[PDB]
């Protein structure tokens, strides 16, 4: 613990929990939001025997746990799954005690209000952090690209959300939250995995897949063209090796997984690609910005680490929108830590503590003090 | 009875020839380590000049619009 | 003898052992070379972006002109 | 053979091969999936000494063959396996030459396309079949029920598929498969009689202890209740009668082996109760509908036979679901051959042989045009 | 016996009896597991005449005697034939009463309930032991190699049994039991001799056959390709100086004896080698994690003096698996000991004694509550 009292700042993402001090440029105990329970009962002894398990431990233990998810789209299954990771997170990975730091929190857009107010009552009764904030991840991103124009695609693990924000003004008007996420996408290459032979249901394999969409896939820049060339496709067709060693080939699966959020009539939404989802957003706003929403498009997530987001989005927007004026999206490498280095830009300054949210607050007003304290 | 005797021998020197494979294998292992990590030195030090890149052209870019 | 078996047992089994010792450290030294192999590619994809980034620059810049 | 130029209809369900001829109420030449092959090599003469022995001539002849399944879990072992139980059906059982009648063949839901592919192709060079159609089991048990809204629980030996079809549309987003069939079933039931004192590994053992599960198992109403009263349960401990005369009791096992399905975590699965599956089953889908799901539930395969899936299926849901609406299932006697009657209704009506798959398109598209001749 | 009250140590393994104190390196009585009985009626006076015989008296009045197995695979013959050998090993053998010694099992896997409801009412019955614990020897075996990953093949001499442990966690959905195991080498060795010109029946030469076992005896590194060397092959055929003082020489039977279990086809087994039974084993459980299955094989019992399994064992599971990964086997010297050092390992820390089976449980809830005190 640094010998200042300097503040705690954690995003717990929506499938990534990044927690570390103030003043920091990335987060310190960065660790997937899955949680691991014994699948069977207690009749040994001398080791173990131990209910939660939490971070790489979980991930070393995925094939003997049940592999559950206390949050999946925002909706909160079991608070005592985040106290116990909060403990976890807060004394065995950052060893750091909540009494002295404020935290600077960051939630999911539109998490719910109702279940804001549980979570900091649950959170003010069990731990006896001084002081809180809680923001939306959006503007975070916002900060972590320092520019006030510009709409916000966050890609999280259980919602896709668009955000316009325009010269640092929300615009919740104009946002959209949808339903595709991580999730998805490891369902659809589930069902066409078990097209191509092979049919798994646990999420050892469900990691596997992921770790297959992290490396190896595309995202087709012309569909039916691209699946018609790969018929064959000997060089286009692409490999993995599996950690037990066996060699599973995939070809135009690779571009076709994350062409669903593109497609959603694969799988039957009635909503569009996220790209009319960005479009609907900027129209509904006044027209004469919607050029610079155009020029100004950010996007976030763990997912954005994946080739091929950029140039479909600005292929599809100048197709949909006129050409005139040229189309260009930003997106700073590693942008998945953006938000917590957006967290750390907001205790750097001096105007911060001004509207830290203090205990005796807490105490007066009871949790409804943040309807009035955070907007 | 001799044929014993060779084997005191052979096993013996075998067993040294295993020793130092591993300890070569070992001290090629701590280089390779260290091969990664000068590696992975001029990796960040690269992208931190990347960022600072990028932002300019993103400004610059906008500017000429 | 009994002895001997147990004399040979030993030693043929901590040669195979101190040999096995080897071959883990060479796997490590495998992934070794593997992480240096990545970390290679991505400096040299690193380097094209910047030598990109130069050149969009230039070209803007006399585009701003 | 008929005079008239009728299709065949083969129900090649997994576990059970049902073929006949169209307009027929029930399938001719039904066998169970199980194959045997000589377990030594030839050195007599006189008699037998032949390879491939499947059908009842098998199982006479249990004893003296390596028993091998050609399919598991819809996975394909050897298709000439496939091609000699073809030609004994055609020919040694059917009495039919596939020449001269088109084929409607149903297969195990979502079952590779890739293997679709072979198959068809492997099937259009090796017979000389005019026409062909493959379709789904799942619709052919709703057309055997006769209403196009229900969710299908089709219960196969390799896979149980749950699979939700509103007003004659099916619902790929929402169905599933669980590995667990008859083989676990016969599993399990291994392990608990090897603690009852009885330890085989063979298969002529294996149809045996699913020949109790036919006859003698129930579907406990409580479980750990009865096997409370079934500590000593003189007369609810039954028994059965083995070939070879042996008498071999049994009792909380009746009730224990069907159990497993619901109750996974007995043998280590992550997915819970079948009931659970289709709980998830129907919420994934529009909240309005999900009524007529509780009310519209089917089930179909071979183990439908038993007792006690009805009751507990109810209970449970009711359990689940809001207790407002009254749920009931539905299942008529003896609807393991029931997708073979909804293949005859297939060639009943005259539209059917609009979208027969002939030969000469198959020859100029090659096996692809399935690909957009079915789907 | 020692001053302090431990506890005793006792592996019943099929095959071997292991018994001593707990704390100590090396059980102090070991003997096989065979019984002899007088083959004839007493008219005779002044020595002797006495019916069980056990243990080394035995063994050298096996000519005399009917030699009789009071267990084989499991099966248990008569329980008055157990209460005579621990008599005579807890009084006889080992110097020590139960009545201050809490005694620790071991049982081989998969026994039936029932079995050990009977032995252990049988026991608390005639014995006055203080207190109880029986463990599966799969877990002492592991106890023995101190790494709580690995699949454990015991090959005892009535049954072979592969059990897959992950992470110190039981796997019983992937755990078998093959009837091949030391008698069925005898059997076939015999058969094989018998067509050598030497036909015996009686239990000394089996036991003579089985020492040519543990001495001379081969596993083939290539099966038909040495029998085709080994037609002359004055060199690699090897003689045994049997104890009446003829030279008996074998070839290639050296190596095609334990070929059997590997290939069981040459006397009509249905299973195949107790390679594809570890195998199937560990594809049954989940594919991530079958690598390090591959890469912690152990193996224990008896029979691992034989020169040959490791070999074998690698290679073809390097032909039926992938090779990228190193698979290797690791086995102590002594191993057949390995159970009972476990054993004495349990009793080595403090928390033992939370879980001792005491008297008054047992007579609580009879021996039903083993059901509940073990697993
Ligand atoms: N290094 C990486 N490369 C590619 N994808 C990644 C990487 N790390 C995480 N992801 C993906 O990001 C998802 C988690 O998104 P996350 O960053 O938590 O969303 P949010 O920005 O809302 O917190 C995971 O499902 C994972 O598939
Ligand atoms: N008369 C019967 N009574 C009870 N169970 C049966 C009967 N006939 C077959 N079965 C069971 O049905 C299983 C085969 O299922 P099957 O009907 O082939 O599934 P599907 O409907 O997918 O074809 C067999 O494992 C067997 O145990
Ligand atoms: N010193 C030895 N060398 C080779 N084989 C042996 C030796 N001692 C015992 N065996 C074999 O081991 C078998 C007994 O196996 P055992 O160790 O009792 O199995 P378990 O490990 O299940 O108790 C006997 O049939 C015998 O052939
Ligand atoms: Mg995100
Ligand atoms: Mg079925
Ligand atoms: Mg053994």
């Amino acid at each position: 613990d640094e010998d200042e009292t300097t503040a705690l700042v954690c995003d717990n993402g929506s499938g990534l929990v990044k927690a570390g001090f103030a003043g920091d440029d990335a987060p310190r105990a960065v660790f997937p939001s899955i949680v691991g329970r014994p699948r069977h009962q207690g009749v040994m002894v001398g080791m173990g025997q131990k209910d939660s398990y939490v971070g790489d431990e979980a991930q070393s233990k995925r094939g003997i746990l049940t592999l559950k998810y206390p949050i999946e789209h925002g909706i909160i299954t079991n608070w005592d799954d985040m106290e116990k990771i909060w403990h976890h997170t807060f004394y065995n990975e950052l060893r750091v005690a909540p009494e002295e730091h404020p935290t600077l929190l960051t939630e999911a857009p539109l998490n719910p209000k109702a279940n804001r107010e549980k979570m900091t009552q649950i959170m003010f009764e069990t731990f006896n952090v001084p002081a809180m904030y809680v923001a939306i991840q959006a503007v975070l991103s916002l900060y972590a690209s320092g520019r006030t124009t510009g709409i916000v695609l966050d890609s999280g693990d259980g919602v896709t959300h668009n955000v316009p924000i325009y010269e640092g003004y929300a615009l919740p008007h104009a946002i959209m939250r949808l339903d595709l996420a991580g999730r998805d996408l490891t369902d659809y290459l589930m069902k066409i995995l078990t097209e191509r032979g092979y049919s798994f249901v646990t999420t050892a394999e469900r990691e596997i897949v992921r770790d297959i969409k992290e490396k190896l896939c595309y995202v087709a820049l012309d569909f039916e063209n691209e699946m018609a060339t790969a018929a064959s496709s000997s060089s286009l067709e692409k490999s993995y090796e599996l950690p037990d060693g066996q060699v599973i080939t995939i070809g135009n699966e690779r571009f076709r997984c994350p062409e669903t959020l593109f497609q959603p009539s694969f799988i039957g939404m009635e909503s569009a690609g996220i790209h009319e989802t960005t479009y609907n957003s900027i129209m509904k706003c006044d027209i004469d910005i919607r050029k610079d929403l155009y020029a100004n498009n950010v996007m976030s997530g763990g997912t954005t680490m994946y080739p091929g987001i950029a140039d479909r989005m600005q292929k599809e927007i100048t197709a949909l929108a006129p050409s005139t004026m040229k189309i260009k999206i930003i997106a700073p490498p590693e942008r998945k830590y953006s938000v917590w280095i957006g967290g750390s830009i907001l205790a750097s300054l001096s105007t911060f503590q001004q509207m830290w949210i203090t205990k005796q607050e807490y105490d007066e007003a009871g949790p409804s003090i943040v309807h009035r304290k955070c907007f | 009875m001799d044929a014993i005797k060779k084997k005191m021998q052979m096993l013996k020197l075998d067993k040294e020839n295993a020793l130092d494979r591993a300890e070569q294998a070992e001290a090629d292992k701590k280089a390779a380590e260290d091969r990664s990590k000068q590696l992975e030195d001029e990796l960040v030090s690269l992208q931190k000049k990347l960022k600072g890149t990028e932002d300019e052209l993103d400004k610059y870019s906008e500017a000429l619009k």
